[PDB]
């Protein structure tokens, strides 16, 4: 069982009974942080691909760090 | 919001270890382990060689390190060297956009000899003259002990009119420097036969001597 | 490399106001916040205040609240700062250095040379220079009587260094400084070499070249 | 039809009252030294509120100590490629934070799996200030806390980046609610024209809560589960209990039903949870078909049910409509229609959200006005 359905033909309508209830009544709130360093200005060379894919990735951070706090 | 109260100075020779304190109040300091220490050579921005709690930026050497203990924290320099010589200044952050100085601690070593100052003396140009004007100018330097004392004497008569001098400062060398100026009219000039420039230097006197000639 | 450049020193009288400009050359378009600090002769630095470039956020010291507003161009990358109502006791060497960036930098890492304001009362007199005539041998040149303590000395425009050694101003007691110069060169090029010293005087816009003959 | 009715409200500003109290003087200062030891913590904040507070990805802890300290070793050049996979993982998700942040500009409404983890999700949800049955239905449903709950972009300073996640409460929970599903009620008089058609505006969700009735018309406001009914009450209208009472006797005298009068006369299927109601009205085709047997009935004009037992599929016109095959006993009440009580000049012909009452009353007036001539 615990689903049934009425239909009431006098007034042309469906109920459907049976159903529980979870109603959002309020709200409640957590503080999620996520912890950042710094890369203050790492100088050296771009020549090899392995450190220019590190140097890809560095400015990826960087640019993601400026960017949230830009939109604020 | 006041400044930080740092040690007005500390000394230690080469091969010690000195330990500069900085004391600030629980805003400033204690709640924030966000400190910096900076250098300053007199003529020259700062530049910094702590750039957190205890942690140093690229180009400084290990016998600096850091550290901090509720409100006070702790600069500490291993194996001192002739070349750690500025004025030290203890910053902390404070609040957004917000951070406080310390005092400063003035830390010269103990460790250095002694030079003998290089003099010279030059008398006043011909362009000076024909505006009526005559400066006698006595220039010393690279002397290390800060002592210096400048007498003029004319003709071994010593003149008690018109002499200026400057204060000891520091040079690139970390020899000192000085200078002095003997103001006098062109009939005061042009009425003698030879002037002196004393500077006394830890007993040891270096004389110059000019003339109208 | 990254680097700001900073404006000249001046001189104002109690009561008006002093524009200071530091302009960077390092751009990364970052959060960076540029932090005024103008010392003393007195030991100590004293941090005056800060400002954001990218959004115009400006925060003052307590000791310095409603003199100062410190402003900033976008387009030129060039931050100002403008305190009126000046004292003797705000005369001091007026630095400029800024933060990488906001949230993740807490300390400054590079400065400007830095200007310098002097307020007083007496009225500004350009300088008066001399020539001086000299091993090795010894020329310079001479500056006097100035009001100003803004004075730099340079030798063939840049391209004589070695030797060179500038003291510090004396005070005559008629209130005036006098700063001079001193060069060290070989005996022969006294003959060959031609020696100009140039004084290029910032707050009278005073520039004089004069040539030692020896 | 009654979505108008509703009052307005704030979604986030829950949120925003802990990012404003985030954004005082030494406030982050506080979190991460808490957070110092753990990666969860309870912080009593400088307002007197307890928040939680977790730090899902600590960078600092990998910058300061496994990668800088190869990068600036010295002499650049990195032995083994590990590091670039190593720092694209843990920079992923920064990056995907930012580039939602980007879009969304701070208030993202569903929690994204980049916002929260599901793993992360579910500890938050065990370490609430909930009982056991809301931990376990939270827990169960994580895909509808998820539907419910706000992200808001907070802060980023003193080298850590904020954000507020604000969570539904669930605070009716078990409490027995009913769907009300309506279709015009229509007479079938010969006519080509005349012809009055009545309709119930209640249509909705209902739900027991606090001895009145959480009424929702908006059905965006309520997700659906197996039997379980989640609703958000900031769109929801209170009405007494005895509104229940329009469903078993609409003249009631305790509660005024809400109705609406029309004289359209065009068919409509109106898909129940069980079955279907089709209003056939006109020369429109009405057929309840399956999909084995072919079709199974025909519908008479009027108004009429069909079960989903055995029913597969119900057509109006050119409209196809796939009927719900969930279990359940479904049962018709056999009665007269309602429009057949009223006479047609009577009727009132334009009212969009009348009663039983008010459509009363102005027959009342217009029977008065039409017999005192």
């Amino acid at each position: 069982q615990n689903i049934t359905e009425e239909f009431y033909q006098s007034t042309c309508s469906a109920v459907s009974k049976g159903y529980l209830s979870a109603l959002r009544t309020g709200w409640y709130t957590s503080v999620i942080t996520i912890e950042l360093s710094n890369i203050k200005e790492n100088k050296c060379n771009g020549t090899d691909a392995k450190v220019k894919l590190i140097k890809q990735e560095l400015d990826k951070y960087k640019n993601a760090v400026t960017e949230l706090q830009l939109l604020m | 919001q006041s400044a930080l109260t740092q040690p007005r100075s500390v000394s230690g020779s080469p091969g010690q270890s000195v330990t500069i304190s900085c004391t600030g109040t629980s805003g400033d300091v204690g709640t924030y382990n966000y400190v910096s220490w900076y250098q300053q050579l007199p003529g020259k921005a700062p530049k910094l060689m702590i750039y957190d709690v205890t942690r140093r930026p690229s180009g400084v050497p290990d016998r600096f390190s850091g550290s901090k203990s509720g409100n006070t924290a702790s600069l500490t320099i291993s194996g001192l060297q002739a070349d750690d010589e500025a004025d030290y200044y203890c910053c902390s952050y404070a609040g957004t956009l917000t951070w406080v100085f310390g005092g400063g601690t003035k830390l010269t070593v103990l460790g250095q000899p002694k030079a003998a100052p290089s003099v010279t003396l030059f008398p006043p140009s011909s362009e000076e003259l024909q505006a009526n004007k005559a400066t006698l100018v006595c220039l010393i330097s690279d002397f290390y002990p800060g002592a210096v004392t400048v007498a003029w004497k004319a003709d071994s008569s010593p003149v008690k009119a018109g002499v200026e001098t400057t204060t000891p400062s520091k040079q690139s060398n970390n020899k000192y420097a000085a200078s002095s100026y003997l103001s006098l009219t062109p009939e005061q000039w042009k009425s003698h036969r030879s002037y002196s420039c004393q500077v006394t230097h830890e007993g040891s006197t270096v004389e110059k001597t000019v003339a109208p000639t | 490399q990254v680097q700001l450049v900073q404006s000249g020193a001046e001189v104002k009288k109690p009561g008006s106001s002093v524009k200071v400009s530091c302009k960077t050359s390092g751009g990364t378009y970052g959060t960076y916040s540029i932090n005024w600090v103008r010392q003393a002769p007195g030991q100590g630095l004293e941090w005056m205040g800060a400002i954001i470039p990218i959004f115009g956020k400006t925060n003052y010291a307590q000791k310095f609240q409603g003199r100062v507003t410190i402003t900033a161009d976008a387009s030129t990358s060039t931050a100002y700062m403008e305190l009126g109502s000046l004292t003797s006791e705000d005369t001091a060497m007026y630095y400029c250095a800024r933060v990488e960036d906001t949230a993740l930098d807490h300390y400054f890492d590079y400065w400007g040379q830095g200007a310098l304001v002097t307020v007083s009362s007496a009225s500004t007199k350009g300088p008066s220079v001399f020539p001086l005539a000299p091993g090795t041998a010894a020329l310079g040149c001479l500056v006097k009587d100035y009001f100003p303590e803004p004075v730099t000395v340079s030798w063939n425009s840049g391209a004589l260094t070695s030797g060179v050694h500038t003291f510090p101003a004396v005070l005559q007691s008629s209130g005036l400084y006098s700063l001079s110069s001193v060069v060290t060169v070989p005996s022969s090029s006294l003959g060959t070499q031609t020696y100009i010293c140039n004084v290029n005087h910032k707050p009278s816009n005073t520039k004089v070249d004069k040539r030692v003959e020896p | 039809f009654l979505g108008f009715l509703l009052g307005v409200g704030s979604a986030i500003a829950s949120g925003v009252a802990v990012c404003k109290v985030l954004h005082l003087e030494g406030e982050v200062n506080k979190i991460k030294s808490a957070l110092l030891s753990t990666n969860k913590a309870v912080v009593s904040l400088s307002n007197g509120v307890s928040v939680l507070t977790f730090k899902v990805l600590d960078l600092k802890n990998y910058i300061d100590k496994q990668l800088l300290p190869i990068l600036n070793k010295q002499s650049c050049s990195i032995s083994n490629i590990e590091t670039v996979i190593e720092f694209q993982q843990k920079n992923n998700r920064l990056l995907e934070i930012t580039r939602e942040f980007s879009v969304n500009a701070g208030v993202t409404t569903p929690v994204s799996t980049y916002m929260l983890t599901n793993s992360e999700l579910l500890s938050l949800i065990n370490d609430m200030p909930i009982t056991n049955d809301q931990k376990k239905l939270m827990s169960n449903n994580v895909q509808i806390v998820r539907q419910q709950s706000y992200s808001i972009m907070c802060i980023i300073k003193e080298e850590v980046l904020a954000y507020v996640v604000q969570l539904p409460l669930y605070g009716v929970i078990d409490t027995p609610c009913w769907k009300l599903h309506t279709s015009p009620l229509c007479t079938t008089n010969t006519k080509e024209g005349s012809n009055i058609c009545l309709t119930r505006t209640d249509r909705g969700w209902y739900c027991d809560n606090a001895g009145s009735v959480s009424f929702f018309p908006q059905a965006e406001t309520c997700k659906v589960q197996s039997n379980r009914v989640f609703c958000d009450t900031m769109n929801s209208l209170t009405l007494p209990s005895e509104v229940n009472l329009c469903n078993v006797d609409i003249f009631n005298p305790k509660y005024d039903c809400k109705i609406m009068t029309s004289k359209t006369d065009v068919s409509s299927s109106v898909i129940t949870s069980l079955g279907a109601i089709v209003s056939c009205y006109g020369k429109t085709k009405c057929t309840a078909s399956n999909k084995n047997r072919g079709i199974i009935k025909t519908f008479s004009n009027g108004c009429d049910y069909v079960s989903n037992k055995g029913v597969d599929t119900v057509s109006v016109g050119n409209t196809l409509y796939y009927v719900n095959k969930q279990e359940g006993k479904s049962l018709y009440v056999k009665g007269e229609p309602i429009i057949n009580f009223y006479d047609p000049l009577v009727f009132p012909s334009d009212e969009f959200d009348a009663s039983i009452s008010q459509v009363n009353e102005k027959i009342n007036q217009s029977l008065a006005f039409i017999r005192k001539s």
